RNA sequence: GAUGAUG
RNA sequence: AGGGGAUCGAAGAUGAUCAGAUACCGUCGUAGUCUUAACCAUAAACUAUGCCGACUAGGGAUCGGGUGGUGUUUUGACCCACUCGGCACCUUACGAGAAAUCAAAGUCUUUGGGUUCUGGGGGGAGUAUGGUCGCAAGGCUGAAACUUAAAGGAAUUG
C-alpha cells in the first residue's frame, strides 16, 4: 500500500500497544 | 486521383532532354513521335508518356521549369553568364572613408585619394 | 628503441605536431599535413620543393590551427607582421 | 580531496572508521556475534 | 584553504601541458617548487622559468614543451626507507627504464636514481614522467 | 578480380606503396578490404562468440546474430570487428572486412635489459569501453600473457609473449572487455617515450609523389 | 621568403577599399583578433587589409603545391559565391561545389559524387559546414573565407574578410585565381593587372 | 529520470514563491509555475461593433476594451489547449507563437 | 470535463 | 492559556451520482485559519548534488559598486568600452558518465590539495526492546529470529 498509509497504520498500532501494556505497570 | 507515378514522370524528363527540337505541344503529333523514339509496352502507358510530355512543353513556354534542361536552353544560359559590365562597379567614379579607414592607410604606408567623412553611433 | 646492439627493433618513428609537439597515431583522421611552395627568383614556384608543416587533430579541434601556422609560417619567414607574441 | 582523511597523523580516524563499518558484512556480524553457537541447531558442528 | 603550494604549482603544469599551451603563470612560489622544476628541467622536462618579483612570495613563468606527460605531488609526504623506494617506483612509474620520483632528503631534493648513488633516502614529495 | 576505387588502393595495386608502415606514418584512411589482405598476408582470423538479439514487432520477436571477429599477424598487427546480420555465416564473411580495415600497429619493448628482441609492452596503458576498463603493465620473461581466454587471444594475435592484465567492470560483456583491450593496446603507440624526443624530417606523402599513378 | 613585388600595391587597396573588405562584424570572436585593427563608432570593426593580403597570397602558395589542378575543390553554398566559384574552377583548375553539398561526397566512397581531394576553399564556414566536418575525416586541409565572428574551428588558413556583401566575396574569390595563375606562370608578369574584370565574379539576379 | 533543468518552474536563487489560484478549478499553485495569459478584448464584439456605432449618442466614441489576466493549473492549461505536449527537442523552446 | 467493475 | 473569530474549512450534517458511494460534485458547518505568552522539532526542509582552495573552452543578456568617455537628450536618466562580486542562461566535447545528462557530476587504474558526514542485495524494519527528550501527539538512538533470487537505475523496439 502507500507509503504514507502504511506508517500511519504501524502508528495507530503502536499506540495501542502503548496502553494495553500501561495495564500491567 | 490523377497523379502521375515515377515512371511517367521520368519517361516523360527522359524524351524532352533529348528532343525538344522533335517535340511539339500536339498530343496527337507527341503520341506519334513516341513510337518512333521510344520503345513501350502498352497503349495505355504510351499514352500516359506523351501526355505528361506535352504538359511539360507548356510550362518550358512560360519560362524554366526546374530539374530539366536540354541543349537550346543551357547554351542561353552560359551566354548570359559570360557578362561583364561596361566599367567595374569598383572603378574611382569620383573613393569614401572613415577615420579609422584613413588611420589604416597610413600605416600601412600607401598613397590613395582618401575622402573622410564622419561616422556616429 | 634499440637492441643491446645498436639495431632498431622499431616498426616505425611516428610524426610530431609542428604546434604541440605530440604523436600523430596511426588514426588521427583530422590531421592533415601542409605543404607551402617555394618561390623563384622570377616569382614563380619551384615543382617539388616545400615548406612542410603537420598539425594535430586536436590543436585543429579547438581552434587553434590558423593561429598556430601564423607562428610558424612567421618564423619561417613565410609572412612578415601577422604574429605578435605579445598578445 | 575524497571523503577520508590523509594526514600523516590520522591513523585513529581510519582505524575506527574501518571498525564501525565492517559491521555491515554478514560473515563479520555472525562471526563476531557468535550466533553460530547462540542459535543454530547443529551449534557449529560440520555433523550432528 | 591553500594547504600545498607545490600542489597547485604542479596542478597547473599538468592543466596547460594538456591543452597544449608553451607556458603557464604559476603562483605563488616558493622554494620547493624551484628546487623541484630544477629536477624537472635538468630531465628535459620543462625548459626555461623565470621568477618575477613584487615584495608578496612572488610568482613564475614556466616554458613548456610537449614532454612532460604528467607530474604531481603525494600527499602525505611519506616516509620512505632506502628499500622502499623500489615499492613506489614500481606502483607510479610508467616503465622502469624512465621516470623518476623525486624525494627530499638531507642531501637535498633529489631524485630515486640519484637517491640510489648517495645511498639516501627521505620523505616522498612526487613523480614526473 | 579487383577493381580499386580509392586513390590509396591504386598505388596499392600497382606496387608502388610496399609496406603497411607507409600507411600508418602518413594515417592515411583504408576503406578497401583489399589494401590490407595485399600488404599483411599472414593474418590469421579468430571468431570470439555469436550471440543473438531481438526486436519485438506487431507479429513477434525479429532475431540476428551478432559476431565478434579478431584478425592478426603475431607480429605487431591486430583487429577487431564486429557485426549484425540474418545468417551467422554472413555475419562472420563480413566480421572478418570490418577486422580488417581497423588493423592498428603495437609497440613493444622491454621489462629490463635491452637483450635480445622485444617480448612485452613498453609502458603501462589503459583502455575503457562501457564499464569495462582494461590496464596492461610489463612483464618479465617466462610470465606468458596472465589474462582471460578471450583477452588472452588477442594478445597474441599481436605478438606480445609477456604481459600482466588488471580489469574493472562488468567483464562479463565480452564486447565491452575485447573493445577495451583494443583501446589499450593500440594507446602504446600515443605515449611519448624519451628515446623518441629527436626531432625528424616530415616525409612527402605517398599521395603526392606519385600523384600521377594515383589519379589514373 | 618572397621578394619586394608580392607587396601590396596601392592598385590593390584600392580594389579591397572600394568592395567594402575591410566592414566587419560588430562582434569579433577571440581567434579572429589578431585581424582586427580597429572599432569605428558605431561598432563596425575594421580589418587589417595587410593581413587579407598576406594570408592571401599564403592560401595562394598552398594551391600553388597541388600536383594536379583537380584535386582542388571550392564550395560556396550560398548564393553570393556561386557564381563566383563556378568561375574560379574554370580560370584555374578547380572542382566546383556549387549549390547543394551531399553528404558522403568525401567519405561514402560508391557516390557519384565521391571526390578525394589534397585541399578545399569554402566561402563561409558557418553555411558550409558540412564540407568541414566531412573534411576532418579523411585528412583534408581546409582554407576559409573568415570574418571577424565565424567559426574557425577544422579550419587551416582563414582569410580575413567582409563576407556579408557581394562584392566582397566576388573579389577574394578573383584575387585568389590571379595569384594563382601568377605563380604557376599562366600569367607571365606581375606588374601588369589581369585582363579580366573581377565584376565577372559578382552576383546577378534580376 | 529528469525531465527538465527548471523542475517545471522558474525558481532560481529562492526558496519560497508565493501561491496563487487557478481561474477554473481554484487549486493553488506557485506563482513562478502557473501558465499566464493577458486577454484583452473590444467590450464589444466585431459583429455587433457596426449596430452600437448606429446607436452611439457621441459621434466619434472610441471603443472601450476590457484587460485581464489569467493563471491555469498545468491539468487545466493542457485542457483548454492553453498549452500542448510536446516533442523533447521542442521542449527546449521557449519563443512564442 | 455525465456513466464504464472484473478475468 | 487569554484575545479575535470576516472568509475558507480535517470532523459532523445534508442533496445528487451509482450495483454500493460511509468518495469525487452542490449547500451548511465545529476545531483550525489570524494575534500574545509558552511548547513542538518535523517535510519531495530538493539543486534529491556538503564546506574551504587552485586550474581548464567559446557567446551574449541582467542586478549592485567603481573607472574612463567634459559621449547625447533634460547632478540625475540613458549610450560605448572596461573591471570586481552575484542570480542565471545559449553553443561544444579537450574531459566525465551505465545512460539520462554535466563548466562541474572535469583536472580519478597516468588512481594522493585540506577536511567532515553517510552506504554495503531485496524483505522483516525505521518494527520489538532499553535508554533519553516532550503535557500529549511523538522526536533522536535502534536490533534479532526468520524468509528470499532476484528487488532497482538509464535507455531501446513493440
Amino acid at each position: 500500500m502507500r507509503a504514507k498509509w502504511r506508517k500511519k497504520r504501524t502508528r495507530r498500532l503502536k499506540r495501542k500497544r502503548r496502553k494495553v501494556r500501561a495495564r500491567s505497570k | 486521383g490523377r497523379v502521375r507515378t515515377k515512371t511517367v514522370k521520368r519517361a516523360s524528363k527522359a524524351l524532352i532532354e533529348r528532343y525538344y527540337p522533335k517535340l511539339t505541344l500536339d498530343f496527337q503529333t507527341n503520341k506519334r513521335l513516341c513510337d518512333e523514339i521510344a520503345t513501350i509496352q502498352s497503349k495505355r502507358l504510351r499514352n500516359k508518356i506523351a501526355g505528361y510530355t506535352t504538359h511539360l512543353m507548356k510550362r518550358i513556354q512560360k519560362g524554366p521549369v526546374r530539374g530539366i534542361s536540354f541543349k537550346l536552353q543551357e547554351e542561353e544560359r552560359e551566354r548570359k553568364d559570360q557578362y561583364v559590365p561596361e566599367v567595374s562597379a569598383l572603378d574611382l567614379s569620383r573613393l569614401n572613408v572613415d577615420n579609422q579607414t584613413s588611420d589604416l592607410v597610413k600605416s600601412l604606408g600607401l598613397k590613395l585619394p582618401l575622402s573622410v567623412i564622419n561616422v556616429s553611433a | 628503441m634499440e637492441n643491446d646492439k645498436g639495431q632498431l627493433v622499431e616498426l616505425y618513428v611516428p610524426r610530431k605536431c609542428s604546434a604541440t609537439n605530440r604523436i600523430i597515431k596511426a588514426d588521427d583522421h583530422a590531421s592533415v599535413q601542409i605543404n607551402v611552395a617555394k618561390v623563384d627568383e622570377e616569382g614563380r614556384a619551384i615543382p617539388g620543393e616545400y615548406v612542410t608543416y603537420a598539425l594535430s587533430g586536436y590543436v585543429r579541434s579547438r581552434g587553434e590551427s590558423d593561429d598556430s601556422l601564423n607562428r610558424l609560417a612567421q618564423n619561417d619567414g613565410l609572412l612578415k607582421n601577422v604574429w605578435s607574441y605579445s598578445r | 580531496g575524497k571523503g577520508k582523511p590523509r594526514g600523516l597523523n590520522s591513523a585513529r580516524k581510519l582505524r575506527v572508521h574501518r571498525r564501525n563499518n565492517r559491521w555491515a558484512e554478514n560473515n563479520y556480524k555472525k562471526r563476531l556475534l557468535g550466533t553460530a553457537f547462540k542459535s543454530s541447531p547443529f551449534g557449529g558442528s560440520s555433523h550432528a | 584553504t591553500r594547504s600545498s603550494v607545490l600542489a597547485d604549482a604542479l596542478n597547473a603544469i599538468n592543466n596547460a601541458e594538456k591543452t597544449g599551451k608553451r607556458q603557464v603563470l604559476i603562483r605563488p612560489s616558493s622554494k620547493v617548487i624551484i628546487k623541484f622544476l630544477q629536477v624537472m628541467q635538468k630531465h628535459g622536462y620543462i625548459g626555461e622559468f623565470e621568477y618575477i618579483d613584487d615584495h608578496r612570495s612572488g610568482k613564475i613563468v614556466v616554458q613548456l614543451n610537449g614532454r612532460l606527460n604528467k607530474c604531481g605531488v603525494i600527499s602525505p609526504r611519506f616516509n620512505v626507507k632506502i628499500g622502499d623506494i623500489e615499492k613506489w617506483t614500481a606502483n607510479l612509474l610508467p616503465a622502469r627504464q624512465f621516470g623518476y620520483v623525486i624525494l627530499t632528503t638531507s642531501a637535498g631534493i633529489m631524485d630515486h636514481e640519484e637517491a640510489r648513488r648517495k645511498h639516501v633516502s627521505g620523505k616522498i614529495l612526487g613523480f614526473v614522467y | 578480380g579487383w577493381v580499386p576505387v580509392t586513390k590509396l588502393g591504386r598505388l596499392v595495386k600497382a606496387g608502388k606503396i610496399t609496406t603497411i608502415e607507409e600507411i600508418f606514418l602518413h594515417s592515411l584512411p583504408v576503406k578497401e578490404f583489399q589494401i590490407i589482405d595485399t600488404l599483411l598476408p599472414g593474418l590469421q582470423d579468430e571468431v570470439m562468440n555469436i550471440k543473438p538479439v531481438q526486436k519485438q514487432t506487431r507479429a513477434g520477436q525479429r532475431t540476428r546474430f551478432k559476431a565478434v571477429v579478431v584478425v592478426g599477424d603475431s607480429n605487431g598487427h591486430v583487429g577487431l570487428g564486429i557485426k549484425t546480420a540474418k545468417e551467422v555465416a554472413g555475419a562472420i564473411r563480413a566480421g572478418i572486412i570490418i577486422a580488417k580495415l581497423s588493423v592498428i600497429p603495437i609497440r613493444r619493448g622491454y621489462w629490463g635489459t635491452n637483450l635480445g628482441q622485444p617480448h612485452s609492452l613498453a609502458t603501462k596503458t589503459t583502455g575503457k569501453c562501457g564499464s569495462v576498463t582494461v590496464r596492461l603493465i610489463p612483464a618479465p620473461r617466462g610470465s606468458g600473457i596472465v589474462a582471460s581466454p578471450a583477452v588472452k587471444k588477442l594478445l597474441q594475435l599481436a605478438g606480445v609473449e609477456d604481459v600482466y592484465t588488471q580489469s574493472n567492470g562488468k567483464t562479463r560483456t565480452l564486447e565491452n572487455t575485447l573493445k577495451a583491450a583494443f583501446v589499450a593496446i593500440g594507446n602504446t603507440y600515443g605515449f611519448l617515450t624519451p628515446n623518441l624526443w629527436a626531432e625528424q624530417p616530415l616525409p612527402v606523402s605517398p599521395l603526392d609523389i606519385y600523384s600521377d599513378e594515383a589519379s589514373a | 621568403s618572397l621578394p619586394a613585388t608580392f607587396d601590396l600595391t596601392p592598385e590593390d587597396a584600392q580594389l579591397l577599399l572600394a568592395a567594402n573588405t575591410h566592414l566587419g562584424a560588430r562582434n569579433v570572436q577571440v581567434h579572429q583578433e589578431p585581424y582586427v585593427f580597429n572599432a569605428r563608432p558605431d561598432g563596425v570593426h575594421v580589418i587589417n587589409v595587410g593581413k587579407t593580403w598576406e594570408k592571401l597570397v599564403l592560401a595562394a602558395r598552398i594551391i600553388a603545391a597541388i600536383p594536379n589542378p583537380e584535386d582542388v575543390v571550392a564550395i560556396s553554398s550560398r548564393t553570393f559565391g556561386q557564381r563566383a566559384v563556378l568561375k574560379f574552377a574554370a580560370h584555374t583548375g578547380a572542382t566546383p561545389i556549387a549549390g547543394r553539398f551531399t553528404p558522403g561526397s568525401f567519405t561514402n566512397y560508391i557516390t557519384r559524387s565521391f571526390k578525394e581531394p589534397r585541399l578545399v576553399i569554402v566561402t563561409d564556414p558557418r553555411s558550409d559546414a558540412q564540407a568541414i566536418k566531412e573534411a576532418s575525416y579523411v585528412n583534408i586541409p581546409v582554407i576559409a573565407l573568415t570574418d571577424l565572428d565565424s567559426p574557425s574551428e577544422f579550419v587551416d588558413v582563414a582569410i580575413p574578410c567582409n563576407n556579408r556583401g557581394k562584392h566582397s566575396i566576388g573579389l577574394i574569390w578573383y584575387l585568389l585565381a590571379r595569384e594563382v595563375l601568377r605563380l604557376r606562370g599562366a600569367l607571365v608578369d606581375r606588374t601588369q593587372p589581369w585582363s579580366i574584370m573581377p565584376d565577372l565574379y559578382f552576383y546577378r539576379d534580376p | 529520470p529528469k525531465k527538465r533543468a527548471s523542475n517545471g518552474r522558474n525558481k532560481k536563487g529562492r526558496g519560497h514563491v508565493k501561491p496563487v489560484r487557478c481561474v477554473n478549478c481554484s487549486k493553488s499553485i506557485p506563482k513562478d509555475k502557473a501558465i499566464k495569459r493577458m486577454a484583452i478584448r473590444n467590450i464589444v464584439e466585431a459583429a455587433a461593433v457596426r449596430d452600437l456605432s448606429e446607436a452611439s449618442v457621441y459621434p466619434e466614441y472610441a471603443l472601450p476594451k476590457t484587460y485581464n489576466k489569467l493563471h491555469y493549473c498545468v491539468s487545466c492549461a493542457i485542457h483548454a489547449r492553453i498549452v500542448r505536449v510536446r516533442s523533447r527537442e521542442d521542449r527546449k523552446n521557449r519563443a512564442p507563437p
